[PDB]
């Protein structure tokens, strides 16, 4: 299919999200993320892995 | 939970999803099956 | 000589041995293109030691070529990694020949 | 048992990764408005199901 | 051409699997849900169950493990922007019993 | 108990397969003429590779 699947501005492949909040004790460790979605896009979560 | 009764409501039983989707949907579904898969996100209930 | 020719035979034996290759056109573009990967300019296939945050599969293998190569050969990889079944994987692919150590 | 023996496992860093398809910005909203109306939920099961 | 007399002993070995039986009204698998599971006596009142299990002894302590197969699901519901609802069915043995 | 301190070595190998890349817009294979190509370059232009 020639057109209307494949974008033509820059959006990018892979995206790597930082911690906004690490918590440590002695037998867990506690991790917060803020994930974001933009418009226009469509995450498939088969492919979040840490 | 009121308007339509438990079993029926998570697809436990009664109709497939190529029902009771907005046929539009069933449309894309078919129309982009080689390169980005939907059908494993739909229950469709069978019952001996 | 008289050992096993691999331009005709098909037996490649020396793989490892790319750092990497960058593509160009008409003296100012670049193929990939359009902020799509994660190194934008070039395709990197192994690292020294900063690149300890790209590697995937316990070795040296930058995240990106992996993701590349699973997609080219079987057209998986939007959808979360696993083993392809045994018929879309041939004897020369690139799944049969995968060795970390 | 490991707890006397002496080993012991250390955590420094950790990333959140993921990946998207580039699809095209109207085929992309076509599925998002299309994916909001009540009677397109999601439905998932539970292999091994039981309690 | 010396033998001596002798008895004979049988056993069997099957590690790494669970043993099954299906709620069938003739042990079959003929969908999902089974039939009986729709049977109206079953579907209409209550009743109390009692098991009993006879097992070869063993001088160390352990434990019956008993996985009940019932249905669990969850619906997923996405109305606005950023907003995310969904409802958990696991029945029987619903949230909220023993 | 008086192990030598160490340092860590790896390495990979993948003898016997070619490494390929696609003339795509997404690295998959949709098709065999690639969209690409058939934009055919609308059919008319002209480039030089490095």
């Amino acid at each position: 299919p020639t057109h209307d699947v494949t974008t033509d501005r820059s959006q990018r492949l892979t995206l790597r999200f930082i911690p906004v909040d690490r918590e440590d004790t002695a037998y867990s460790y506690k991790a917060r993320f803020t994930l974001a979605v933009g418009d226009n896009r469509v995450l498939d979560m088969a492919s979040t892995y840490f | 939970p009121s308007m339509m009764p438990q079993w029926s409501y998570m697809h436990i039983s009664g109709q497939d999803a190529s029902e009771y989707l907005s046929p539009g949907l069933v449309q894309f579904a078919r129309a982009t099956e080689t390169y980005f898969s939907l059908n494993n996100k739909f229950r469709n209930p069978t019952v001996a | 000589y008289s050992g096993s020719i691999p331009y005709l035979d098909g037996t490649f034996y020396l793989n490892h041995t790319f750092k990497k290759v960058a593509i160009t056109f008409d003296s100012s573009v670049s193929w990939p293109g359009n902020d799509r990967l994660l190194t934008p300019n070039e395709f990197e296939i192994k690292r020294s030691v900063d690149g300890e945050g790209y590697n995937v599969a316990q070795c040296n293998m930058t995240k990106d070529w992996f993701l590349v190569q699973m997609l080219a050969n079987y057209n998986i990889g939007y959808q979360g990694f696993y083993i392809p079944e045994s018929y879309k994987d041939r004897m020369y692919s690139f799944f049969r020949n995968f060795q970390p150590m | 048992d490991l707890r006397v023996d002496g080993a012991s496992i250390k955590f420094d860093s950790i990333c959140l990764y993921a990946t998207f398809f580039p699809m095209a910005h109207n085929t992309a909203s076509t599925l998002e408005a299309m994916l909001r109306n009540d009677t397109n939920d999601q439905s998932f099961n539970d292999y091994l199901s039981a309690a | 051409k010396t033998a001596v007399d002798s008895i004979t002993q049988k056993k069997f070995l099957c590690d790494r699997t669970l043993w099954r039986i299906p709620f069938s009204s003739n042990f079959m698998s003929m969908g999902a849900l089974t039939d009986l599971g729709q049977n109206l006596l079953y579907a209409n009142s209550a009743h109390a169950l009692d098991m009993t299990f006879e097992v070869d002894p063993m001088d160390e302590p352990t434990l019956l493990y008993v996985l009940f197969e019932v249905f669990d699901v969850v619906r997923v519901h996405q109305p606005h922007r950023g907003v995310i609802e969904t409802v958990y069915l696991r029945t029987p043995f619903s949230a909220g019993n023993a």
